[PDB]
C-alpha cells in the first residue's frame, strides 16, 4: 500500500518514498473572516475574529507576514484568545459576565466597554433562588 | 356515561429546532487550491459574495431558534436542595448535582440513544473540503441550564413564573389549580393526592425503563442528523463528477494537460460545481425553513404549554394536559406530558329539568343524573354527586317545555 | 432590494463569454462566431434570472408565516380578548390597536401587570365541625390577623362564608387542615 | 465630462458632440399588457392595459 485515503476521496497519509516514514497529510488552514465593530458614530476601532483555525499558526502568520489579505496598519496588540469559534484578535479578554451584545459562538459575546472592545462568556441572566415554602403564598 | 376513576401518565413529545450551521468557502470547494480556477472564478463575478450572504443568512438563525425556544426565562432559578415535593418525586428531572454532567438522569440516557468537514472541537483539524460546521452560540451546559431553571422555577412558583414574577406556591396548591382547569374539583387532588403522586412517581419510572430499553422514539432528531449527513456527502461526491471534462480533478486538466487542453475543461468543472454548490444552497434555504416551523411549535409549545396551562384538544398531550417538561437533547426539545385521562365509565340516566311548582328548573352546571334512586348534579370528568339546591340550579319557564322533565322537588 | 442589486450586477458579468455587451460581441465578431458567445451570455444571463425567481419564490413563502401570523393576531387580538401566554404582549392583553406600516403591521398591545407583592402564610383547608372545607375560587389566607379569602391576582379579603366555600367532606384527611370558624 | 451614466452601467445622458447640449436618454416605451375581459361568456370585447 502506497498512501492511505480518508473516509472522503482526497489523500492525507503516504508512506515516504525516500525514506518509508508513514506520514499525515493534513491541508493547510483557512476560513472565514469576522470583524466586531460598535459603530462608526461610536468609535473607529476594531476587532477581528478569524473563524475555526488554531491559534498557534494564526498568531505566528501574522507576524511572519503569511495571511492573504494582508493589512496596511494593523498588529495584534499581543490579545489572542482561543475560542471554539476561532482566534478572536484585537479584543481584551475580561473575566467576568454580562449580557450578549455582539456574538461571537461557544457561549463568548462581545461588546465595548471601559473605552475598548471586550471579551467575555454570556452570563444567562439574573442569579434567583425560590424558597419551596411549605405553607406560603 | 361518566366516569370515577382517571389515570395520570406520562407521553413523550419530541421536536428538533436547530440544525446544524454551515459555512463553505469557494476557493477550496471550487478550485481546490488552484490558482487559474481563481483566475477564471472572477470572470464568473463575484457570486460567492451571495453565497456566504446565504450561509450567514441561515447560521444567524440557527441561534434565534434555539434562543427563542429556550430564552424565555427572565431570572435563572437555582435548583433546590429537597427534590420531594409532597410525594412528587422530581429526581430524576431536576439535574443531580453530585454528578459532573450539569445533566438529569433524563438527559443522559437521551444523549446516549441519539449517538468529512472541517471541525475544531480541544482539538482543530481542517479537511481538504471546504466544508466546516461552526459550533452554536449555546452551548449544551448553557441548553442544560435552561431546562433546570424551567423545572426548578416552575416546581415551586408554577404559571405565576409565566404569569409574572415567580411567586411561591407549594406544590400541591399547584396541582389542585390545574384541576381547577379542567373542571375537576379541589377534592379529586387532596383526597387522591397519595396514589396521584404515586402513579406519577411510576409513570416517570415507565420513561426510565423505556429509554434505557430501546430507542426510536427520538426517531425525529436522528433524520435531522441525517439530512446533514446526506447533503454533505452529496456535496462531497458531486466533486467526483467530471462534467464532460476529461477528469474531475482541477490540477491534472492544469498540469497534464495543453493550456489550450486546461481552459476548456476549466472552465466545465467551474460551471458544473457552481451550479452544484447552488443546489446545496437553496437546499440548506428549503430544510432550515422547516426547523423555522418546527421551532415555532417549540417556542409556543413552550409558550403555552409549559408556563401556562393549554386549552387546545390533543395539542401537548393526549388528553387533558396539566404540567410539561422541557428537556434538552442534541438539536431538539424533548417534552413530558402530564395528562388526565379518565377510566371505568358506568351508565347513568340523564334527564333536563325539574318539574317543581309546575315551573322548569335549569342548572348552572352539568347534568342531572339519576342514581336508580336520587337525582343530582355532577359533571362528566369523575362522578361527583353533588344534590339539587336552591342555588345550584335556576328557574324560567313551566314545565314540560322541556321533553322528558323530572316529576322532582328542588330541595 | 438586495435581490434586486445581485440582479442588476449581473448584466456587468463578462459569464465567461467574450464581453458583456451584447453590441460589442456582435460588433467584432461576425455573425457566424458572435452567436455562439451571445449564447452563453443569454444562457448566463438567464440562470441568474431564473434564481432570482426561486430566491423570491422561498422568501414569498417566509412571508405567508407572517401573514397568517397577522391574520390571527389582528382577528384573535383586536377583534376579541387574547387568553393566551405571552400571545399579544407580555402580561393579561386588555385591548390592543393595530397600526399600518409600510410592508408590514404595527400593534399596540395593552397587558395588565401585576406588581407589588407580600407574603403571608396560606392552607387548603379548614376545619370547621367535623368536616373539612375548601375553596371554591381563592386560597385561605392569613395576615395574621383573620383567616379571609383572596384572589390571585389582587390582595382582597373575603369572609369565609359558605356562599363561598366548597363545602364537603369531612376533617382531618386532607393535608394542612387548619381549625378556622366558618360564618 | 461627455456623458453621464446611472447607477447602472448604462449611459442614461450624454451631451451633443457638436454643440454641447446635455440630453437625456429614455427607454422610448416598453412594459407588458394585460387583458381585462368580462369573460367571453358575457361579452366578446376587452380592455387592455
Ligand atoms: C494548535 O497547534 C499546536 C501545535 O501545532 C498544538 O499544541 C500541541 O498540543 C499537543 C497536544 O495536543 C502537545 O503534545 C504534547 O506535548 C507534551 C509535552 O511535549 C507531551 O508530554 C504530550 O504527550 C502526551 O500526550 C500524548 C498524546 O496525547 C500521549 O501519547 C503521551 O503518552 C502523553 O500523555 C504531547 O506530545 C504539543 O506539545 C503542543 N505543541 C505546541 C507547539 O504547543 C495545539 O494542540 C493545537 N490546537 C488545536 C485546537 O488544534
Ligand atoms: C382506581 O384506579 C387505581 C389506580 O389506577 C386503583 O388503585 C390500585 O389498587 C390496587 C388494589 O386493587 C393496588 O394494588 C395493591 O397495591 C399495594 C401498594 O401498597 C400493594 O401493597 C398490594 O399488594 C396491591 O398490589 C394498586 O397498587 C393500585 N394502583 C396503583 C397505581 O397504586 C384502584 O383499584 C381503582 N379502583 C377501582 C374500583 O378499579
Ligand atoms: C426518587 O427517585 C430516585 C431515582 O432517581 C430514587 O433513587 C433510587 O433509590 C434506590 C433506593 O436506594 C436506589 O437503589 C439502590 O441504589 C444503590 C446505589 O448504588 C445500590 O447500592 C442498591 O443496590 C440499590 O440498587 C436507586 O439506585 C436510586 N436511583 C438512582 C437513579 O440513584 C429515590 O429513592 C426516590 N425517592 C424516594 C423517597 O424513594
Ligand atoms: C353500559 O351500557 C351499554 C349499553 O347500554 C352496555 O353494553 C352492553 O352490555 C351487554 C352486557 O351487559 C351486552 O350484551 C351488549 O351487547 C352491550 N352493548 C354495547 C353496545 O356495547 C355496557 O355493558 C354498560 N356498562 C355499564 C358499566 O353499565
Ligand atoms: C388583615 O386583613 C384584615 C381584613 O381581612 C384587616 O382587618 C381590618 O383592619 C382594619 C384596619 O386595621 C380594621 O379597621 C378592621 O376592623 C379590621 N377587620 C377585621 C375583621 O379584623 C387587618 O388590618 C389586616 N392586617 C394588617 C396587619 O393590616
Ligand atoms: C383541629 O381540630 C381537630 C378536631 O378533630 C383536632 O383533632 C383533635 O386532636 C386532639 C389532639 O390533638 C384529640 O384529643 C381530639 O380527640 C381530636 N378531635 C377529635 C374529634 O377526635 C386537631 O388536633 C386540631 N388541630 C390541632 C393542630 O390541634
Ligand atoms: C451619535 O450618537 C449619539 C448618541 O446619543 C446621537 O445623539 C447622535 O445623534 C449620533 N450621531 C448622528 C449623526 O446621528
Ligand atoms: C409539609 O407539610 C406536610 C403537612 O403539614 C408535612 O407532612 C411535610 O413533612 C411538610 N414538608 C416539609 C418539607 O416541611
Ligand atoms: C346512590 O346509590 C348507591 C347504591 O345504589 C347508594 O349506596 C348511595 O347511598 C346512593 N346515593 C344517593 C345520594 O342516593
Ligand atoms: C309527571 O307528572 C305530570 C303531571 O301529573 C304527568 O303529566 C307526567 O306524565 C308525569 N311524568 C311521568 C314520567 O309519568
Ligand atoms: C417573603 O418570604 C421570603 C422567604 O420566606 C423572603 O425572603 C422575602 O423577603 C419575603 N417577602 C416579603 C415581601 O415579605
Ligand atoms: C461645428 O461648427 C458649427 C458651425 O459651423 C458650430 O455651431 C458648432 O459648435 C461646431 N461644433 C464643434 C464640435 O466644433
Ligand atoms: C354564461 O352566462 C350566462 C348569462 O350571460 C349565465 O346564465 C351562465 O351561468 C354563464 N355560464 C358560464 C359557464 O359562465
Amino acid at each position: 500500500q502506497q498512501f492511505g485515503r480518508d473516509v472522503s476521496d482526497f489523500t492525507d497519509s503516504v508512506r515516504d518514498p525516500k525514506t518509508s516514514e508513514i506520514l499525515d497529510i493534513s491541508p493547510c488552514a483557512f476560513g472565514g473572516v469576522s470583524v466586531i465593530t460598535p459603530g462608526t458614530n461610536a468609535s473607529s476601532e476594531v476587532a477581528v475574529l478569524y473563524q475555526d483555525v488554531n491559534c498557534t499558526d494564526v498568531s505566528t502568520a501574522i507576524h511572519a507576514d503569511q495571511l492573504t489579505p494582508a493589512w496596511r496598519i494593523y498588529s495584534t496588540g499581543n490579545n489572542v484568545f482561543q475560542t471554539q469559534a476561532g482566534c478572536l484578535i484585537g479584543a481584551e479578554h475580561v473575566d467576568t459576565s454580562y449580557e450578549c451584545d455582539i456574538p461571537i459562538g461557544a457561549g463568548i459575546c462581545a461588546s465595548y466597554h471601559t473605552k475598548s472592545i471586550v471579551a467575555y462568556t454570556m452570563s444567562l441572566g439574573a442569579d434567583s433562588s425560590i424558597a419551596y415554602s411549605n405553607n406560603t403564598i | 356515561a361518566i366516569p370515577t376513576n382517571f389515570s395520570i401518565s406520562i407521553t413523550t413529545e419530541v421536536m428538533p429546532v436547530s440544525m446544524a450551521k454551515t459555512s463553505v468557502d469557494c476557493n477550496m470547494y471550487i478550485c481546490g487550491d488552484s490558482t487559474e480556477c481563481a483566475n477564471l472564478l472572477l470572470q464568473y463575478g463575484s457570486f460567492c459574495t451571495q453565497l456566504n450572504r446565504a450561509l450567514s443568512g441561515i447560521a444567524a438563525e440557527q441561534d434565534r431558534n434555539t434562543r427563542e425556544v429556550f430564552a424565555q426565562v427572565k431570572q435563572m432559578y437555582k435548583t433546590p436542595t429537597l427534590k420531594y415535593f409532597g410525594g412528587f418525586n422530581f429526581s430524576q428531572i431536576l439535574p443531580d448535582p453530585l454528578k459532573p454532567t450539569k445533566r438529569s438522569f433524563i438527559e443522559d440516557l437521551l444523549f446516549n440513544k441519539v449517538t468529512q468537514y472541517g471541525e475544531c472541537l480541544l482539538i482543530c483539524a481542517q479537511k481538504f473540503n471546504g466544508l466546516t460546521v461552526l459550533p452554536p452560540l449555546l452551548t449544551d451546559d448553557m441548553i442544560a441550564a435552561y431546562t433546570a431553571a424551567l423545572v426548578s422555577g416552575t416546581a415551586t412558583a408554577g404559571w405565576t413564573f409565566g404569569a409574572g414574577a415567580a411567586l411561591q406556591i407549594p406544590f400541591a396548591m399547584q396541582m389542585a389549580y390545574r384541576f381547577n382547569g379542567i373542571g375537576v374539583t379541589q377534592n379529586v387532588l387532596y383526597e387522591n393526592q397519595k396514589q396521584i403522586a404515586n402513579q406519577f412517581n411510576k409513570a416517570i419510572s415507565q420513561i426510565q425503563e423505556s429509554l434505557t430499553t430501546t430507542s426510536t422514539a427520538l426517531g425525529k432528531l436522528q433524520d435531522v442528523v441525517n439530512q446533514n449527513a446526506q447533503a454533505l456527502n452529496t456535496l462531497v461526491k458531486q466533486l467526483s463528477s467530471n462534467f464532460g471534462a476529461i477528469s474531475s480533478v482541477l490540477n491534472d486538466i492544469l498540469s497534464r494537460l495543453d493550456p489550450p487542453e486546461a481552459e476548456v475543461q476549466i472552465d466545465r468543472l467551474i460551471t458544473g460545481r457552481l451550479q452544484s454548490l447552488q443546489t446545496y444552497v437553496t437546499q440548506q434555504l428549503i430544510r432550515a425553513a422547516e426547523i423555522r416551523a418546527s421551532a415555532n411549535l417549540a417556542a409556543t409549545k413552550m409558550s403555552e404549554c409549559v408556563l401556562g396551562q393549554s386549552k387546545r384538544v390533543d395539542f401537548c398531550g393526549k388528553g387533558y394536559h396539566l404540567m410539561s417538561f422541557p428537556q434538552a437533547a442534541p438539536h431538539g426539545v424533548v417534552f413530558l406530558h402530564v395528562t388526565y385521562v379518565p377510566s371505568q365509565e358506568r351508565n347513568f340516566t340523564t334527564a333536563p329539568a325539574i318539574c317543581h311548582e309546575g315551573k322548569a328548573y335549569f342548572p348552572r352546571e352539568g347534568v342531572f343524573v339519576f342514581n336508580g334512586t336520587s337525582w343530582f348534579i355532577t359533571q362528566r370528568n369523575f362522578f361527583s354527586p353533588q344534590i339539587i339546591t336552591t342555588d345550584n340550579t335556576f328557574v324560567s319557564g313551566n314545565c314540560d317545555v322541556v321533553i322528558g322533565i323530572i316529576n322532582n322537588t328542588v330541595y
